[PDB]
């Protein structure tokens, strides 16, 4: 599963970024220790649902116009390996499996079972939220749904359950062949106002700080490590200056391709010799 | 009156810039000061 940081990035910024502008509460407990003036200035501009002003996020060298007003701007950096397996085995999988998948599911009643529908087949089943199925409920998976004895359980008709899971692809099994790699991503805010870039930078440590918590990055994306550089003028030559503080973030993640094997053993052939 | 008028354009990864330079000269009598503004409202300059 080869890994684009950069848009995974993307991904995660642009909808918790809108989130956390969206109200004001959770941005005055981001912005306790700054002052009055700029916090309130920053909260007028750009906090709330109804804001007029509006911050962007884009990778660099955009060949159109882009708001120097408020803007996150992401370049992709180095890169490095960093350990290795021998014979640069990594994981073993009778069943092909895709992404992990959290999925909400309110419980269900079937003739001799309580179930859970779910939008996609399971490859494996790791966590019911809350449940600790024992041997007399006997937790079984077939295809779309798990289920779990009715009688001794029917209390629970209606759990308003939540499912973490894995997609199922394959019936096919193979090895996983790769290595770890240690790279580094760039991110900077730009702002022709320094204090708006502070509190960009403060913002997007904040976000950072919470996506440690997000499914992808705890699987994929560990061992982060955060790094920032000075206030600079980014760009003279304009009527007024481009400041900006670039941050570098690093990540642990396994680059790795799936290794079919078409040899099955269903037969034996013990036979004695004789001289 | 205006002289050398540019529309200087600079392509970085922060994207495209419009800056340039244009020589001015005044009226008599009048003291101009840094960072004064002016605006021609006759001309009119593409953008995309």
């Amino acid at each position: 599963a080869i890994t684009s940081v950069d848009s995974y990035l993307l991904s995660e910024i642009k909808p918790r970024l809108n989130t956390v502008l969206e109200n004001c509460y959770i941005i005055d407990e981001v912005l306790k220790d700054f002052d009055y003036q700029t916090r309130e200035s920053f909260k007028e501009a750009f906090c709330g649902k109804n804001a007029q002003h509006e911050v962007t996020v884009g990778f660099n060298f955009p060949k159109f116009k882009n708001n120097y007003e408020a803007h996150y701007l992401i370049q992709l950096g180095q890169g490095q390996e960093t350990k290795n397996s021998l014979g640069s085995i990594q994981s073993s999988y009778f069943e092909a499996t895709g992404d992990t998948l959290v999925e909400s599911s309110t419980a269900i009643r079937e003739d001799d079972k309580l179930v859970f529908t779910v939008s996609k087949p399971i490859g494996e089943l790791i966590k019911v939220e809350d449940i600790e199925f024992a041997k007399y409920d006997n937790l079984q998976v077939e295809g779309n749904k798990v289920s779990f004895k009715y009688q001794t359980n029917e209390d629970y008709e209606n759990y308003n359950a939540n499912i973490i899971f894995t997609e199922k692809k394959n019936d096919s099994k193979g090895l996983v062949k790769g290595f770890t790699v240690e790279e580094q991503v760039t991110v900077v805010g730009l702002s022709f106002n320094v204090d708006v870039a502070r509190c960009l930078d403060a913002v997007l440590k904040m976000i950072l700080i919470s996506m440690r918590d997000s499914i992808e990055e705890q699987q994929t994306f560990q061992l982060q490590n955060l790094s920032f550089g000075d206030i600079a003028p980014i760009i003279e030559d304009g009527d007024s200056m481009i400041f900006g503080r670039p941050t570098i973030i690093k990540y642990t993640s396994s680059l790795d391709l799936d290794y079919t094997i078409t040899q099955d053993i269903n037969k034996l052939t013990f036979k004695e010799r004789k001289d | 009156a205006i002289q050398s008028q540019e529309k200087g354009t600079n392509q970085l990864d922060i994207g495209i810039l419009d800056t340039g330079t244009a020589i001015g000269t005044t009226q008599l009598e009048k003291r101009i000061s840094y960072r004064d503004r002016f605006t021609v409202p006759e001309v009119l300059m593409p953008q995309q």
